[PDB]
């Protein structure tokens, strides 16, 4: 969910 | 418009990976190894390009890097627009390959010999004149 | 004038981080690394200098820079050889980090925010940098 | 005896 992953 | 405009691609040397991105209107570039040609590792390189220089439109590949989440999200937040250069920086870096170790070392001696040769101005000139006029 | 840079290191979360301030205009480079060796910081340094046309760079003068490693690429780049600085980064970075997993990629959103805040007509150190380097060039 | 080692 976060900007560099998930 | 072309002061914002910067264009990447991808290049490969002894197996590794290299990003280049070529600000369109100077032929300044900047360029660094990559530990792989994934969505993450492509959108930790534009974030650090964006931060550094004024980018306002990306021309990409298009290819698998791009199809996924990491890349357009970094692009989002950073407000970013979605191979002479490659021959030419391989160039730079045989002639200067003996003197490092490490490729990644010898492909940043190569990007400070391109950026600051001379041929009246250097790329590195040019990008800063371009984008100081620009500023008003 | 245009050619000074002061390099300083500071730490979060067990992690190395080098700042590059370009000393007339407060922009910055800054980069985590996996230590804070001579060699991590040559290679900070030579990416820095084949982007910018740094003359001088000041340092701390610690164990990174007692070896040879350091002095050799800045030889052949040509170059001789503010905690507010490393404050200002961190209050930033920590107003990102949930944003992002690794701290390297909420130190660059920080380094993004710092260059490009315009703090009025009034321009972001990224057009101070721009300005007082093409000036010097003519 | 290269630049970033030896
Ligand atoms: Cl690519
Ligand atoms: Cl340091």
């Amino acid at each position: 969910p976060k900007i560099d992953n998930x | 418009s072309s002061p914002g405009i910067w264009q990447l691609d991808c290049t490969h040397l002894e197996g590794k990976v290299i990003l280049v991105a070529v600000h369109v209107a100077s032929g300044y570039i900047e360029a660094e190894v990559i530990p792989a040609e994934t969505g993450q590792e492509t959108a930790y390189f534009l974030l650090k390009l964006a931060g550094r220089w004024p980018v306002k439109t990306v021309h990409t590949d298009n290819g698998s890097n791009f199809t996924g989440a990491t890349v357009r999200a970094a692009c989002d937040w950073a407000g970013i627009k979605q191979e002479s250069m490659n021959k030419e920086l391989k160039k730079i870096i045989g002639q200067v390959r003996d003197q490092a170790e490490h490729l990644k070392t010898a492909v940043q001696m190569a990007v400070f010999i391109h950026n600051h040769k001379r041929k009246g101005y250097s790329a590195g000139e040019r990008i800063v004149d371009i984008i100081a006029t620009d500023i008003q």
